[PDB]
Protein backbone atom coordinates (compact mmCIF):
# COMPACT_ATOMS: atom_id res chain seq x y z
CA UNK A 1 0.00 0.00 0.00
CA UNK A 2 1.63 3.24 -1.32
CA UNK A 3 0.34 5.63 0.77
CA UNK A 4 -0.47 9.88 -0.46
CA UNK A 5 1.52 11.97 2.21
CA UNK A 6 -1.42 13.94 3.53
CA UNK A 7 -3.36 10.40 4.28
CA UNK A 8 0.33 8.92 6.06
CA UNK A 9 0.75 12.59 8.04
CA UNK A 10 -3.23 12.02 9.70
CA UNK A 11 -2.32 8.42 10.09
CA UNK A 12 0.78 9.44 12.18
CA UNK A 13 -0.30 12.36 14.21
CA UNK A 14 -3.42 9.63 15.08
CA UNK A 15 -0.53 7.73 16.58
CA UNK A 16 0.98 10.48 18.54
CA UNK A 17 3.83 11.35 16.12
CA UNK A 18 3.70 14.86 15.97
CA UNK A 19 6.17 16.39 18.36
CA UNK A 20 6.82 13.41 19.44
CA UNK A 21 10.28 13.98 21.43
CA UNK A 22 10.13 17.23 19.89
CA UNK A 23 10.01 15.97 16.27
CA UNK A 24 7.64 18.06 13.98
CA UNK A 25 5.10 15.84 12.32
CA UNK A 26 6.60 16.75 8.60
CA UNK A 27 9.74 14.87 9.85
CA UNK A 28 8.45 11.49 10.32
CA UNK A 29 6.37 11.75 6.11
CA UNK A 30 9.64 13.29 5.29
CA UNK A 31 11.35 9.58 6.31
CA UNK A 32 8.75 7.40 5.18
CA UNK A 33 9.24 9.66 2.01
CA UNK A 34 12.79 8.88 1.41
CA UNK A 35 12.76 5.27 3.05
CA UNK A 36 10.01 3.10 1.70
CA UNK A 37 8.42 6.03 -1.41
CA UNK A 38 5.66 5.46 1.20
CA UNK A 39 5.08 2.01 0.62
CA UNK A 40 3.69 0.10 3.42
CA UNK A 41 5.89 -3.23 1.97
CA UNK A 42 8.74 -1.51 1.15
CA UNK A 43 11.66 -4.07 2.05
CA UNK A 44 15.37 -3.56 1.39
CA UNK A 45 18.31 -6.37 1.79
CA UNK A 46 21.74 -5.01 3.24
CA UNK A 47 25.01 -6.63 2.82
CA UNK A 48 24.72 -8.49 6.41
CA UNK A 49 21.78 -11.06 6.59
CA UNK A 50 19.84 -7.74 7.60
CA UNK A 51 16.82 -6.75 5.90
CA UNK A 52 14.72 -3.21 6.31
CA UNK A 53 10.58 -3.65 6.36
CA UNK A 54 7.55 -1.44 5.50
CA UNK A 55 7.32 2.35 5.70
CA UNK A 56 10.09 2.75 8.09
CA UNK A 57 12.20 0.04 6.94
CA UNK A 58 12.62 -1.11 10.04
CA UNK A 59 15.68 -3.05 10.43
CA UNK A 60 15.58 -6.90 11.16
CA UNK A 61 18.68 -7.08 12.99
CA UNK A 62 17.87 -5.34 16.11
CA UNK A 63 14.25 -4.22 16.38
CA UNK A 64 12.00 -6.88 14.39
CA UNK A 65 12.30 -10.10 14.15
CA UNK A 66 12.16 -11.90 10.80
CA UNK A 67 14.28 -14.86 12.17
CA UNK A 68 16.04 -14.98 8.97
CA UNK A 69 18.89 -11.83 10.15
CA UNK A 70 22.08 -13.18 11.95
CA UNK A 71 21.81 -11.89 14.90
CA UNK A 72 18.24 -10.30 15.76
CA UNK A 73 17.94 -8.73 18.84
CA UNK A 74 14.19 -7.82 18.37
CA UNK A 75 13.97 -4.69 20.65
CA UNK A 76 10.59 -4.05 19.45
CA UNK A 77 9.56 -7.36 20.32
CA UNK A 78 7.60 -7.75 16.94
CA UNK A 79 7.90 -9.90 13.83
CA UNK A 80 9.46 -7.85 11.04
CA UNK A 81 6.46 -9.24 8.85
CA UNK A 82 4.60 -6.98 11.37
CA UNK A 83 5.52 -4.08 9.96
CA UNK A 84 5.10 -4.93 6.94
CA UNK A 85 1.22 -3.84 6.74
CA UNK A 86 -1.14 -1.12 5.38
CA UNK A 87 -1.94 -0.42 9.25
CA UNK A 88 0.84 1.43 10.54
CA UNK A 89 0.42 1.09 14.20
CA UNK A 90 3.56 -1.24 14.44
CA UNK A 91 5.58 0.43 12.44
CA UNK A 92 4.80 3.34 14.41
CA UNK A 93 5.02 1.52 17.74
CA UNK A 94 8.29 0.09 17.06
CA UNK A 95 9.48 3.98 15.98
CA UNK A 96 8.54 5.30 19.38
CA UNK A 97 10.84 3.22 20.65
CA UNK A 98 13.79 3.84 18.28
CA UNK A 99 13.39 7.36 19.15
CA UNK A 100 14.33 7.54 23.01
CA UNK A 101 15.38 11.34 22.55
CA UNK A 102 15.57 14.35 20.60
CA UNK A 103 18.12 13.15 18.16
CA UNK A 104 16.66 9.66 18.17
CA UNK A 105 15.77 10.25 14.17
CA UNK A 106 19.18 9.75 13.19
CA UNK A 107 17.88 6.05 13.40
CA UNK A 108 16.92 6.66 9.53
CA UNK A 109 19.53 7.57 7.39
CA UNK A 110 17.55 9.12 5.00
CA UNK A 111 15.94 11.33 7.28
CA UNK A 112 19.53 12.55 8.68
CA UNK A 113 21.07 13.11 4.96
CA UNK A 114 17.54 14.56 3.39
CA UNK A 115 15.23 15.86 5.61
CA UNK A 116 17.15 17.31 8.73
CA UNK A 117 17.43 20.99 7.76
CA UNK A 118 14.90 21.34 5.19
CA UNK A 119 11.69 22.40 4.96
CA UNK A 120 10.09 18.50 6.71
CA UNK A 121 6.91 21.04 7.27
CA UNK A 122 6.18 21.31 3.46
CA UNK A 123 5.31 17.71 3.14
CA UNK A 124 2.20 18.53 5.03
CA UNK A 125 0.88 22.06 4.64
CA UNK A 126 -2.30 21.68 3.13
CA UNK A 127 -3.19 18.47 4.55
CA UNK A 128 -6.53 18.25 6.63
CA UNK A 129 -5.49 17.09 9.63
CA UNK B 1 1.60 37.48 6.01
CA UNK B 2 0.35 36.27 9.15
CA UNK B 3 0.23 38.72 11.24
CA UNK B 4 0.29 38.31 14.98
CA UNK B 5 -1.48 40.47 17.74
CA UNK B 6 0.34 39.83 21.43
CA UNK B 7 -1.01 41.54 24.06
CA UNK B 8 -1.57 43.30 26.97
CA UNK B 9 1.80 45.79 25.26
CA UNK B 10 2.59 45.97 29.50
CA UNK B 11 2.27 44.22 32.42
CA UNK B 12 2.82 45.33 35.83
CA UNK B 13 2.91 42.58 38.46
CA UNK B 14 4.15 41.10 41.93
CA UNK B 15 6.08 37.95 42.32
CA UNK B 16 4.16 34.94 43.06
CA UNK B 17 1.11 36.11 41.12
CA UNK B 18 0.32 34.54 38.18
CA UNK B 19 -0.22 36.61 34.71
CA UNK B 20 -1.29 35.39 30.96
CA UNK B 21 0.47 37.10 27.58
CA UNK B 22 -2.13 36.35 24.76
CA UNK B 23 -0.69 36.16 20.69
CA UNK B 24 -3.67 36.25 18.27
CA UNK B 25 -2.83 34.90 14.80
CA UNK B 26 -4.72 36.48 11.68
CA UNK B 27 -4.42 33.30 10.15
CA UNK B 28 -4.55 29.11 11.44
CA UNK B 29 -0.70 28.96 12.26
CA UNK B 30 -1.54 24.86 12.91
CA UNK B 31 0.40 25.25 16.84
CA UNK B 32 3.46 26.71 15.14
CA UNK B 33 3.99 29.03 17.62
CA UNK B 34 6.98 29.81 20.12
CA UNK B 35 7.11 32.02 23.06
CA UNK B 36 10.93 33.35 23.60
CA UNK B 37 11.98 35.97 26.91
CA UNK B 38 14.31 38.87 26.44
CA UNK B 39 15.76 40.14 29.48
CA UNK B 40 17.45 43.42 29.65
CA UNK B 41 20.01 43.64 27.20
CA UNK B 42 19.84 39.86 26.60
CA UNK B 43 19.25 38.05 22.73
CA UNK B 44 15.78 36.66 23.44
CA UNK B 45 15.38 33.21 24.78
CA UNK B 46 13.37 30.45 23.15
CA UNK B 47 10.42 29.45 26.36
CA UNK B 48 8.09 27.29 24.46
CA UNK B 49 7.73 25.65 21.28
CA UNK B 50 5.41 23.82 19.20
CA UNK B 51 2.28 25.69 21.42
CA UNK B 52 2.96 23.81 24.37
CA UNK B 53 6.37 22.51 25.12
CA UNK B 54 8.87 24.19 27.25
CA UNK B 55 12.15 24.00 25.75
CA UNK B 56 15.04 22.70 28.19
CA UNK B 57 15.96 23.90 31.33
CA UNK B 58 12.49 26.33 31.37
CA UNK B 59 10.91 26.17 34.41
CA UNK B 60 7.64 24.50 34.59
CA UNK B 61 5.43 27.87 35.86
CA UNK B 62 5.65 28.52 32.60
CA UNK B 63 2.64 27.34 30.40
CA UNK B 64 1.87 27.86 26.72
CA UNK B 65 -1.65 27.03 25.37
CA UNK B 66 -3.36 28.04 22.37
CA UNK B 67 -4.69 25.74 19.03
CA UNK B 68 -6.10 27.61 15.99
CA UNK B 69 -5.57 31.41 15.92
CA UNK B 70 -5.02 32.50 19.73
CA UNK B 71 -2.61 31.06 21.93
CA UNK B 72 -1.12 32.14 25.76
CA UNK B 73 1.65 31.81 27.77
CA UNK B 74 0.80 31.90 31.15
CA UNK B 75 3.37 32.36 34.10
CA UNK B 76 2.34 30.94 37.32
CA UNK B 77 4.12 32.57 40.57
CA UNK B 78 6.24 34.91 38.78
CA UNK B 79 9.51 35.19 39.86
CA UNK B 80 12.11 38.04 39.96
CA UNK B 81 13.89 36.89 36.94
CA UNK B 82 10.64 36.27 34.99
CA UNK B 83 10.36 40.07 34.60
CA UNK B 84 11.63 41.38 30.99
CA UNK B 85 10.30 41.28 27.21
CA UNK B 86 8.09 38.28 26.30
CA UNK B 87 7.46 37.71 22.00
CA UNK B 88 5.66 34.88 19.87
CA UNK B 89 6.51 33.90 16.31
CA UNK B 90 4.76 31.73 14.09
CA UNK B 91 6.44 29.12 12.34
CA UNK B 92 3.03 28.42 10.18
CA UNK B 93 5.14 29.16 6.35
CA UNK B 94 7.74 31.97 5.49
CA UNK B 95 7.42 34.42 5.99
CA UNK B 96 7.85 34.11 10.04
CA UNK B 97 6.60 36.93 11.97
CA UNK B 98 6.73 38.01 15.82
CA UNK B 99 4.38 39.57 18.33
CA UNK B 100 4.75 43.24 19.21
CA UNK B 101 6.04 41.84 22.53
CA UNK B 102 4.91 42.09 26.72
CA UNK B 103 6.55 44.27 28.41
CA UNK B 104 6.58 42.39 31.98
CA UNK B 105 7.23 44.68 34.75
CA UNK B 106 7.58 45.26 38.70
CA UNK B 107 4.79 45.90 40.01
CA UNK C 1 28.79 23.91 21.85
CA UNK C 2 26.44 25.81 20.12
CA UNK C 3 27.68 29.25 19.10
CA UNK C 4 26.80 32.08 16.41
CA UNK C 5 28.33 35.13 16.74
CA UNK C 6 27.57 38.08 14.51
CA UNK C 7 30.38 40.64 13.26
CA UNK C 8 28.80 43.66 10.96
CA UNK C 9 30.80 47.20 9.81
CA UNK C 10 28.37 48.74 12.80
CA UNK C 11 27.98 51.76 11.32
CA UNK C 12 26.86 52.46 7.64
CA UNK C 13 25.45 54.90 5.28
CA UNK C 14 22.31 54.94 2.86
CA UNK C 15 24.70 55.33 0.10
CA UNK C 16 26.71 51.46 0.50
CA UNK C 17 25.39 47.96 1.32
CA UNK C 18 25.62 46.12 4.54
CA UNK C 19 26.61 42.25 5.05
CA UNK C 20 26.45 40.84 8.49
CA UNK C 21 28.60 37.51 9.51
CA UNK C 22 27.25 34.43 11.52
CA UNK C 23 29.87 32.13 12.37
CA UNK C 24 28.64 29.18 13.89
CA UNK C 25 29.93 26.80 15.58
CA UNK C 26 29.16 23.34 17.50
CA UNK C 27 26.80 22.61 14.67
CA UNK C 28 26.74 21.55 10.56
CA UNK C 29 25.23 23.96 8.65
CA UNK C 30 23.90 21.04 6.58
CA UNK C 31 21.65 20.39 8.83
CA UNK C 32 19.72 23.40 10.41
CA UNK C 33 18.47 26.55 9.10
CA UNK C 34 20.17 29.96 10.24
CA UNK C 35 17.39 33.19 11.10
CA UNK C 36 18.19 36.50 10.79
CA UNK C 37 15.94 39.06 13.24
CA UNK C 38 16.40 42.74 14.14
CA UNK C 39 15.65 44.69 16.85
CA UNK C 40 15.01 48.77 16.75
CA UNK C 41 15.66 50.76 19.46
CA UNK C 42 13.24 50.18 21.84
CA UNK C 43 10.88 48.20 19.34
CA UNK C 44 10.36 44.59 19.13
CA UNK C 45 11.63 41.81 16.86
CA UNK C 46 11.48 41.64 13.55
CA UNK C 47 12.02 38.74 10.75
CA UNK C 48 14.20 39.26 8.12
CA UNK C 49 14.90 36.04 6.06
CA UNK C 50 16.36 32.59 6.44
CA UNK C 51 18.41 29.81 4.73
CA UNK C 52 17.44 26.08 5.30
CA UNK C 53 20.14 23.46 5.96
CA UNK C 54 19.54 22.92 1.89
CA UNK C 55 20.81 26.07 0.99
CA UNK C 56 17.09 27.39 0.20
CA UNK C 57 16.33 30.94 1.39
CA UNK C 58 12.98 32.66 2.45
CA UNK C 59 12.61 36.49 3.32
CA UNK C 60 10.58 39.11 5.02
CA UNK C 61 8.18 39.94 2.05
CA UNK C 62 8.95 43.54 2.57
CA UNK C 63 12.53 43.71 2.71
CA UNK C 64 12.82 40.77 0.18
CA UNK C 65 14.07 43.08 -2.62
CA UNK C 66 17.06 44.32 -0.38
CA UNK C 67 18.49 41.04 1.14
CA UNK C 68 20.00 38.21 0.89
CA UNK C 69 21.38 35.45 2.22
CA UNK C 70 24.41 33.12 1.97
CA UNK C 71 26.36 30.60 3.59
CA UNK C 72 29.72 28.89 3.74
CA UNK C 73 29.46 25.41 4.59
CA UNK C 74 33.01 24.76 4.68
CA UNK C 75 33.79 28.24 6.79
CA UNK C 76 30.72 27.72 8.92
CA UNK C 77 29.25 30.97 8.51
CA UNK C 78 26.09 33.03 7.23
CA UNK C 79 25.81 36.06 5.23
CA UNK C 80 22.83 38.46 5.69
CA UNK C 81 23.63 40.88 2.80
CA UNK C 82 21.33 44.25 2.80
CA UNK C 83 21.58 47.08 0.37
CA UNK C 84 19.53 50.66 -0.21
CA UNK C 85 19.65 51.74 3.39
CA UNK C 86 17.86 53.87 5.32
CA UNK C 87 17.79 55.04 8.97
CA UNK C 88 15.11 52.68 9.90
CA UNK C 89 17.53 49.78 9.40
CA UNK C 90 19.28 50.51 12.60
CA UNK C 91 19.36 47.92 14.61
CA UNK C 92 20.54 45.50 16.44
CA UNK C 93 20.69 42.34 14.07
CA UNK C 94 20.52 38.89 15.15
CA UNK C 95 21.69 35.31 13.69
CA UNK C 96 19.63 32.47 15.21
CA UNK C 97 19.68 28.65 14.58
CA UNK C 98 16.66 26.92 13.43
CA UNK C 99 16.04 23.80 15.11
CA UNK C 100 12.68 21.98 13.85
CA UNK C 101 11.00 25.25 13.97
CA UNK C 102 12.18 27.05 16.86
CA UNK C 103 15.09 29.06 17.53
CA UNK C 104 17.18 27.73 19.75
CA UNK C 105 20.42 29.33 20.22
CA UNK C 106 20.77 33.09 19.50
CA UNK C 107 23.97 35.10 18.60
CA UNK C 108 24.55 38.10 20.69
CA UNK C 109 23.39 40.14 18.15
CA UNK C 110 25.51 43.25 16.54
CA UNK C 111 24.40 46.88 16.37
CA UNK C 112 24.09 48.34 12.88
CA UNK C 113 24.00 52.25 12.25
CA UNK C 114 22.22 53.51 9.51
CA UNK C 115 23.65 57.33 9.45
CA UNK C 116 23.56 59.90 6.14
Amino acid sequence: KVFGRCELAAAMKRHGLDNYRGYSLGNWVCAAKFESNFNTQATNRNTDGSTDYGILQINSRWWCNDGRTPGSRNLCNIPCSALLSSDITASVNCAKKIVSDGNGMNAWVAWRNRCKGTDVQAWIRGCRL
Amino acid sequence: DIVLTQSPASLSASVGETVTITCRASGNIHNYLAWYQQKQGKSPQLLVYYTTTLADGVPSRFSGSGSGTQYSLKINSLQPEDFGSYYCQHFASTPRTFGGGTKLEIK
Amino acid sequence: QVQLQESGPGLVAPSQSLSITCTVSGFSLTGYGVNWVRQPPGKGLEWLGMIWGDGNTDYNSALKSRLSISKDNSKSQVFLKMNSLHTDDTARYYCARERDYRLDYWGQGTTLTVSS
